[PDB]
């Protein structure tokens, strides 16, 4: 397995880039989704406070 | 963090309002007993006048 070993050098480089990209995308999705959840909870709790009053 | 901010802002006011509603409900429950005793005063005042 000469050639198969030789392919190992870059068979993971593209996997490296793909993992980096998917990690960045998931990070952005998570951050902005958390922001949305925060805003909607704040408004919902304000409405519930008025209901309680 | 802001989740807990909102949780405090809601829970503290809910408890503060609950204090007032519980006090008023406690007064309302025993108003009946207070009045029934106050009128049982006269009930007994006459139930002994017959004697």
């Amino acid at each position: 397995d000469y050639l198969s070993s030789l392919g190992k050098t870059q068979t993971a480089v593209v996997q490296r880039d793909a993992d980096i990209g998917v990690a960045e995308a998931e990070r952005d999705a998570g951050i902005r989704e958390a922001e949305c959840k925060k805003e909607m909870l704040d408004v919902k709790f304000m409405a519930d406070t008025k209901i309680a009053d | 963090i802001e989740m807990a901010k909102a949780q405090r802002d809601y829970e503290l006011k809910k408890a503060a309002y609950d204090i007032e509603v519980n006090t008023r409900r406690a007064q309302a429950d025993l108003a009946y007993q207070l009045q029934v005793a106050k009128t049982k005063q006269q009930i007994e005042e006459q139930r002994v006048q017959v004697q």
